[PDB]
């Protein structure tokens, strides 16, 4: 629709080609100040394509959901509410060789007391102490008055 | 090094000292990635401000009670909902919109391992113009929104000041002047004007409906800037072609730096220019964000004596539901 | 462009010691133009000869 | 031209204007008697690398000497390093622009 | 008076006010401590306010670098470009390079003028909680403080202004039996006005949303109705 070329057609053997444009993309890689290593991760990828692609295998890495990661073990089941290497989609990385973990930055509240309702009454925790506490807050209000010359 | 130029050595070589005037796109580029991922963390924050959940919640199990239909939103089952991501309403949401997180992930992802190029995500992301998936997943946030959504009709109640939603219903009912002597004998009537209610809301985007024009016109939009830009490297800006080889090849390479110098200063204000609009738009998006969280803990939440604002009329209950890139409301 | 480093060979003579080695020449075609650079040295100072001569 | 007998980096020595491109460098061997000496004396050990256009990240101290230097595309880690000019940079992710691909050369374009 | 008034609409009554007054006094200086002490760490009010002064001080060393760029020229400096060539030669090269600078400067103050307007609304913001949430308070929730907020005071920082949004965080919870809403058998409902009803030895006693506190039912903690509902937990003996 645009107007650029997507195929042609052979004059000397009548065959058809469909061109797709090849791989040109980039890599994540994340690193920490107490590390060594870095986590490298190619972004929508296979590891059979990089590896076919861009050399041999040397460090440990597994598939993931975003894509091939390297130098990184995939552990899913492991939960952090505080990451500082956020790579997308709720998947973080830190130095522990890097590992690749799941991070969820807030969890309910879960209680141990019944749903329903028996004779007639429910179950709510409510409080017995309390200390007032003090939040921070800064508003932007004024800035630098600046002024050029001509 | 890619949307500015190709995998070529002269246009790299020659963007050695004159590589500081990208830097501040590039700075500035991090700093919207930064205003939107902060956002996106401070609407999962505002959405779960105080819920208290419980262990034995099994919501594939309960999820319905006083004659009121919430299967539509409930979207987890057992203990660990990895199978299950959204719920119903949103499966109806996310199925006419398929250029959402999972859906860009998927045309990236199956770019390169065997289909038919028919669409121009393939060519926009490796031009250097791509599209990265948000610091949150949409089942993540869809999961904050059950959560919440359970949370305001089973013990403990979070998001409806600890009242039951019959009880939340009839005495906020009770503000708009009818009494309770009317509620408390059409409490079925109630319900069944809830369950018609969500009927309508769910057949609704069937047809021309404004939220689903709304979403499109945001989908398309940026669609619709990616390829603006991505026209601009097409552009001959004055020079005798657009593509970088044949300017490279055709022309000696000792008289065509001045002529390419104009090119890709082109090119450059052509991306300061785009990403001064992006910026603009993403503030103006921190600003419809803000209001939607204003929405979140006001009328959905709680409720105060506020006119015409959370709904066009005699306003009673707001429910929140996931929508690609925003937010849903139920102004009932 | 190049880089070459030089590593002292620290030779010993009779009661002297010297050190010496090889010698260093740049230059596009070797004939009476192109500014040939020949880079010597003799026994501790470096001698430059940046004319154009024939060799 | 720079040369340094003794620290671990060079310093300056002169500039000229030849215009004339180079293209060659060669070793003038030695007629030399005593070289070797039946393997008693030091041989030679000359050494050439090839330069290119590149980027480092020098770090000066107080008294400006040079201590460590980023190669900037040895791997990753140079990139990264010399992405934020300092040697340890903080936690994050960082989207490397400029990622090396290998690409293969068009030309003569036929009607 | 003020935070004792205005600590009862979060649901615990006064008869535990009244008698703890020493510890909310403790309590308010223990989080002026907290606060005048915070700013040492990484507190969130310095980063960005260092981030607000830093980004100006950016954008100023940004925009005097725009002055050292080349631009396309042979050089940056005004005094090699009108010495080495000709002052006649020169008016068409150097058209570009002021054309250049100029359309630099009309991006700045185009980025500067939007820059400003989101201070101004930011600005708007901030008077809204000056006159909102310090001066006076409203019923508004998750507005004036991430949770059940009491009080905001005010205090002037570097370009911008600080607020102490003194919340209200509980420590320890109680689990007990609740039941909202009930009905007398003479067909009339009753409706908790904020809290809950619990049972407490054969009796109906009603307690805070924040603070359990078995108080006795009176008249300016009960929502009257007119007819009991299905869902009421039916119990005689609780005549007002
Ligand atoms: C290719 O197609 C053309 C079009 O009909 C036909 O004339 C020709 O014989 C075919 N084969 C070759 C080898 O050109
Ligand atoms: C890094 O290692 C040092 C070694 O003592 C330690 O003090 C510091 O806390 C570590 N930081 C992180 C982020 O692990
Ligand atoms: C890595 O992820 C896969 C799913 O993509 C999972 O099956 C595998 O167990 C993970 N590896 C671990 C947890 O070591
Ligand atoms: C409430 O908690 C505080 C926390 O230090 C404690 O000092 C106080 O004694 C507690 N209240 C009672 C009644 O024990
Ligand atoms: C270069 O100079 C030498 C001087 O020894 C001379 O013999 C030779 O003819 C010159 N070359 C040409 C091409 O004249
Ligand atoms: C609540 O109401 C529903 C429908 O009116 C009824 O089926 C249910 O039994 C009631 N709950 C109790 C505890 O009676």
């Amino acid at each position: 629709f645009n107007g650029n070329i997507i195929g042609f057609k052979d004059f000397v053997t009548n065959k058809t080609y469909n061109i797709f444009p090849c791989y040109a993309g980039r890599v994540s890689a994340a690193f920490h100040q107490n590390a060594s290593s870095l986590a490298l991760l190619y972004r929508n990828l296979k590891c059979s394509y990089v590896l076919n692609n861009i050399s041999l295998a040397t460090q440990p890495y597994f598939d993931s959901y975003l894509g091939c990661v390297f130098n990184a073990d995939n552990l899913t089941d492991y939960s952090v509410s505080s990451c500082a290497l956020r790579m997308g989609s709720g998947f973080c990385v830190d130095y522990n060789s890097y590992r690749f973990v799941t991070f969820e930055p807030f969890n309910v509240s879960f209680v141990n007391d019944s749903i329903e309702s028996v004779g007639g009454l429910y179950e709510i925790k409510i409080p017995t102490n309390f200390t007032i506490v003090g939040q921070e807050e800064f508003i932007q209000t004024n800035s630098p008055k600046v002024t050029i010359d001509c | 090094s890619l949307f500015v130029c190709s995998n070529y050595a002269a246009c790299h070589d020659l963007l050695s000292e004159y590589g500081t005037f990208c830097d501040n796109i590039n700075s500035i580029l991090d700093e919207v990635n930064g205003l939107l991922d902060t956002t996106q963390l401070h609407v999962a924050d505002t959405l779960m401000q105080g819920v208290t959940l419980s262990s034995n919640l099994n919501t594939n199990l309960h999820f319905d009670v006083d004659n009121i239909n919430f299967k539509s939103l409930v979207g987890c089952l057992g203990p660990h909902c990895g199978s299950s991501s959204r719920s119903f309403f949103e499966d109806l949401l996310f199925d006419k919109v398929k250029l959402s997180d999972v859906g860009f992930v998927e045309a990236y992802n199956n770019c390169t391992g065997g289909s038919e190029i028919r669409d121009l995500l393939c060519v926009q992301s490796f031009n250097g113009i791509k599209v990265l998936p948000p610091i949150l997943s949409e089942s993540q946030i869809s999961g904050y929104t059950t959560a919440a959504t359970v949370a305001a009709m089973f013990p403990p109640w979070s998001a409806a000041a600890g009242i039951p939603f019959s009880l939340n219903v009839q005495y906020r009912i009770n503000g708009l002047g009818v009494t309770m002597d009317v509620l408390n004998k059409n409490q079925k009537l109630i319900a069944t004007a809830f369950n018609n209610a969500l009927l309508s809301i769910q057949n609704g985007f069937s047809a021309t409906n404004s939220a689903l024009a709304k979403i499109q016109s945001v989908v398309n939009s940026n669609a619709q800037a990616l390829n603006s830009l991505l026209q601009q490297l097409f552009n001959k800006f004055g020079a005798i072609s657009s593509s970088l080889q044949e300017i490279l090849s055709r022309l000696d390479a000792l008289e065509a730096q001045v002529q390419i110098d104009r090119l890709i200063n082109g090119r450059l204000t052509a991306l300061n220019a785009y990403v001064s609009q992006q910026l603009s738009d993403i503030s103006l998006v921190k600003l419809g964000a803000a209001l939607a969280m204003e929405k979140v803990n006001e009328c959905v939440k709680s409720q105060s004596p506020r006119i015409n604002f959370c709904g066009n009329g005699n306003h009673i209950l707001s429910l929140v539901q996931n929508a690609p890139y925003g937010l849903l409301f139920m102004h009932f | 462009g190049i880089f070459s480093r030089v590593k002292n060979t620290k030779l010993y003579v009779n009661k002297t010691l010297y050190s010496e080695f090889s010698t260093i020449v740049i230059g596009s075609v070797f004939i009476n133009n192109s500014y040939t650079i020949v880079v010597q040295p003799h026994n501790g100072v470096l001698e430059i000869t940046a004319c154009q001569y024939t060799m | 031209a720079y040369y340094a007998d003794s620290g671990m980096p060079t310093t300056f020595l002169f500039s000229l204007y030849l215009g004339t491109l180079l293209s060659h460098y060669y070793v003038l061997p030695l007629t030399c008697n005593a070289i070797s000496s039946n393997t008693d004396n030091e041989t030679l050990q000359y050494w050439v690398t090839p330069l290119s256009k590149r980027q480092y990240l020098l770090k000066f101290d107080d008294r400006g000497v040079i201590t460590n230097a980023v190669d900037c595309s040895s791997s990753f880690f140079s990139e990264i390093q010399c992405k934020t000019k300092s040697l340890l940079p903080n936690t994050g992710v960082y989207d490397l622009s400029g990622f090396t691909v290998k690409p293969v050369a068009t030309v003569h374009r036929r009607i | 008076l003020n935070v004792q008034y205005r600590i009862n609409g979060l649901g615990v009554t006064m008869d535990v006010l009244n008698k703890n007054q020493k510890l909310i006094a403790t309590a308010f200086n223990n989080a002026l401590l907290s606060i005048q002490n915070g700013f040492s760490a990484t507190n969130s009010a310095l980063a960005k306010i260092q981030s607000v002064v830093n980004s100006n001080a950016q954008a100023l060393n940004s925009l005097l670098q725009q002055l050292f760029n080349k631009f396309g020229a042979i050089s940056s400096s005004l005094q090699e470009i009108l010495s080495r060539l000709d002052a006649l030669e020169a008016q068409v090269q150097i058209d570009r390079l002021i054309n250049g600078r100029l359309t630099a400067l009309n991006a700045y103050v185009s980025q500067q003028l939007s820059d400003i307007s989101l201070v101004k609304l930011g600005a708007a913001l901030a008077m809204e909680k000056v006159n909102e949430c310090v001066k006076s308070q409203s019923p508004r929730i998750n507005f004036c403080g991430n949770g059940n907020h009491i009080l905001s005071l005010v205090q002037n920082a570097p370009y911008g202004l600080l607020f102490m949004h003194f919340s209200y965080k509980p420590i320890s919870f109680k689990t007990v039996l609740v039941s909202p809403g009930l009905c007398i058998s003479g067909d009339v409902g009753i409706a908790p006005k904020q809290g809950y009803f619990i049972k407490h030895n054969d009796h109906w006693m009603f307690t805070g949303s924040s603070y359990y506190y078995p108080e006795p039912i009176s008249d300016k903690n009960v929502v009257f109705m007119n007819t009991c509902s299905v869902n009421f937990t039916k119990a005689p003996l609780v005549y007002l």
